[PDB]
């Protein structure tokens, strides 16, 4: 019942947003929609326009003195608030026809259609070498009154208000996912076996991952030490491919493989943000101004495998190291998403 | 200044 | 009147120039007009060409060991100069008229047109860290005999000059620049009124700036501190959005407002380079090969909004800073002009 | 004699190229022809395609924890290995019939054809202060199974091998390379005289260059030192031009020219990779995995100039510069070729 | 893994 | 070398 509004600097300009976060099904998003408020009394002869854009923005926008974000407008859409539009796409809302009842006439609705195609709401973090707000792709509503599209913004007229867009959870559980690779020696036919597996292949945030490893070391040479971590991969693409990958969770155990055994246990690692408050180019979700959230959820792509690089992609894999005496050294890995469960 | 929430009536 | 000449360093190819400036009245510019001199019996079987480019370059030219200029090239313009063209554009001008009468038949003219839609030549003071010259868009014109448009470039045989393109002030007074804040408390009905206003909206270098700011504060906080500040905002943009501000002049002043007083004043602040030596990132305007100059010259856009973004373009800024107790600091803004006269 | 092999780390997979290395005789290219076996049970409903990628690459490949290459695709082609193409283009090749007679039924011939308008492999020298390898233009063929173009690759079906591509010195003496300077005094008719000449226009890696210089020194000033260098040119085009130069070979000798003299000399100078471990952005010629090898070496234009503006062009110049007292220094410069002759 | 070479028979 | 100026004659 509640509904969120905000308001223009001048105060006669106001906008009405029922919601402020909105997701996707893997087939279809839920649509923008608002009305404006607004007495044409005080502009008379312009017209009103409210516009959806993405953008990627790097730094901050509290006038800082450095060369702020390179704006790259990935995708902008316009509407004609004012005058008025027919009645599409297709009829008004009913929430939208809910707000018309509050207020009257001076209500005026607009509708907004997301493409498939668009990136998920991500923030890098901030590094403290640097200066303000880091580099991030974000969402942006902006409504504005002028005689022409192209007239020069107005602090008074426009108004800014920032939207969040974000996935969910599919309650289909995939594949178990596993791992082996079994590596032999230079001349001998003794060789090195090893096995991973995890319980599940998608998890929760905050919940211990149970690795379940086996080693088989039928050889010759004594594994040192084990070493397990989980690795996250960032693709950065905007005109050039690119991926900046940073380890998040380490765990090591001072265990000695003998040779010609068998060694199987479980161990847990738990990625967390706490320890990793300094690392920078570390991901993370969408903030709305500057507040603290989890790790990046891990973004499932469509089943389309289209190009959909426009913006920042993110996943997660598990590795195992072995440290083979004398060289040798093998490591395997697994790939797993981590993100969040579909709310109520 | 910021955002805020408000009245719906019927 | 005189005349400029530059010469091939070979000695037998030269181009003569009857200026070296040229100005837009924000609906024409004067065109580009010469005579190339050379005695055909030197090539008897090349062709002789002319060319005018704009570039965005960075560093020197004096043979730096470092990385030269990324240089976009963002118009490029040929004529052929020789073997003889057809009479346009449109008939021959006056000069090159006068020029042939000078010299004879081994005078060739040549015609240029600058499109409308062009940067003006600015070059940011380079760094002391840093080495050689800075980056800067600039104009060329560059004279080369080949027998084709692709042949290798020789040098004694292409030629190259440096040329300047600037705007000068309209005559025609704009509307009177002032601004108002007033901000309330959080729940008591207190407010604080400032207003700021300035003698014109079009100054000179070197002529004080008297703003005119009252403070109405009929509060119950103090201000402590009172700043004033004028900010330079040079747009950079290539194929993204840029910006890169930094503050110029700032005048300080420790006055105390007791609350529920007013209190208004008048203050001079005037801009100039001789502070800023150091300060890496400021504009200048376009030098002609290392010459000082003043600050860069604020540019006025074409009544046209259309893009324009092809370079870089500059604007001025005025800001007050009041410094209130226990946080609640308020600060306002005002945009104005300053950009030479028009001489004689 | 012998045939190339790479086999996919599942062992099911394996490619067989009969060469590695790759030549172009400035109007035709040795085409890229091999055979992939495998046995079509695994699949039993994919198929099989080998792709040929230029990329331009960056740092190294081997889990590196940092930012990996800007990877732009500079030129890719496909071809469908599995279902079984016609015939074209244009019959199979002799030495892919001879391997479909050493293995039979499971062997699939494929044909490629490397356009005239590509670059030659060449990478950057690393430097010690960054980490793994360093940027670089790279050939690279990719064999993978799927049922459609776009799925997603895996580390056990795809195989990937590198190849280089290189020139070959013409057998045709070019003009013999020479230079002159005269420059006179600022008033006084007293010149200065200097020429420069090579015995050859192309040389050898490690043969000594015999410059012969002579002075005549009939001024008023004496030149109190003489310094003799080569310089390295590498042209950088990705979207912009770009060229980083870096001496590589400088010799220097006490010789004193006294005024109202004529002094000629021939002076030896070396090239070599030894001295200049540490610098960074030296181009080097293109390495299999991480093996040293000579200087970068001089890629030849085609006769046609058209642009091949499509990653990293390299050549060189000699320069020597005379210490003339008071200023007036005089430097003439001179360009050559330098790269590896025809083996047999 | 790496390279080698092999037969070619015939 | 530099620029220059010179003469126009008539």
């Amino acid at each position: 019942t509640r509904v969120f509004k905000k308001s223009s600097p001048n105060g006669k300009l106001t906008v009405y947003l029922g919601k402020r976060d909105f997701v996707d099904h893997l087939d279809k998003v839920d649509p923008v929609d608002g009305v404006v408020l607004v007495d044409p009394d005080y502009l008379k002869d312009r017209k009103v326009f409210v516009t959806l854009t993405v953008a990627f923005r790097y730094g901050r926008e509290d006038c800082d003195v450095l060369g702020l974000s390179f704006r790259k407008d990935l995708f902008i859409a316009n509407y004609q608030a004012f005058p008025p539009t027919p009645n599409p796409p297709r009829p008004p809302t009913r929430l939208q026809e809910r707000l018309l009842r509050k207020l009257g006439q001076h209500a005026h609705p607009f509708f907004f259609t997301i493409p498939q195609n668009l990136p998920s709401s991500v923030t890098l973090q901030p590094g403290p070498e640097d200066t303000g707000k880091a580099l991030g792709v974000d969402f942006e509503i902006r409504a504005f009154v002028a005689k022409s599209l192209e007239e020069k913004s107005h602090k008074r007229n426009s108004v800014r208000l920032v939207i969040r867009k974000v996935q969910f959870a599919p309650e289909k559980p995939g594949p178990q996912p596993s791992a082996e690779t079994t590596r032999h020696f230079l001349m001998s036919d003794r060789s090195l076996h090893l096995e991973a597996s995890l319980d599940k292949e998608l998890y929760y945030h905050g919940e211990p991952l149970n690795v379940n490893v086996h080693v088989t070391n039928n050889s010759t040479k004594t594994v040192k030490k084990i070493k397990v971590s989980v690795r996250q991969y960032a693709d950065i693409v905007l005109f050039s491919t690119a991926q900046y990958k940073v380890p998040v969770a380490q765990v090591e155990q001072d265990d000695q493989v003998s040779p010609s055994s068998t060694f199987s246990k479980v161990y847990t690692i738990t990625p967390f943000l706490a320890n990793n408050r300094e690392k920078r180019g570390l991901a993370l979700d969408g903030k709305l101004k500057h507040e603290d959230t989890n790790l990046a959820s891990s973004t499932i792509v469509k089943e389309g495998a289209n190009k959909e690089v426009l913006g920042i992609l993110v996943s997660y894999r598990v590795k195992v190291k072995l440290v083979v005496s004398r060289g040798g050294d093998v490591s395997v890995e697994l790939p797993f998403v981590l993100m969040h469960p579909k709310p109520h | 200044s910021f955002t805020r929430s408000t009245v719906d009536t019927m």
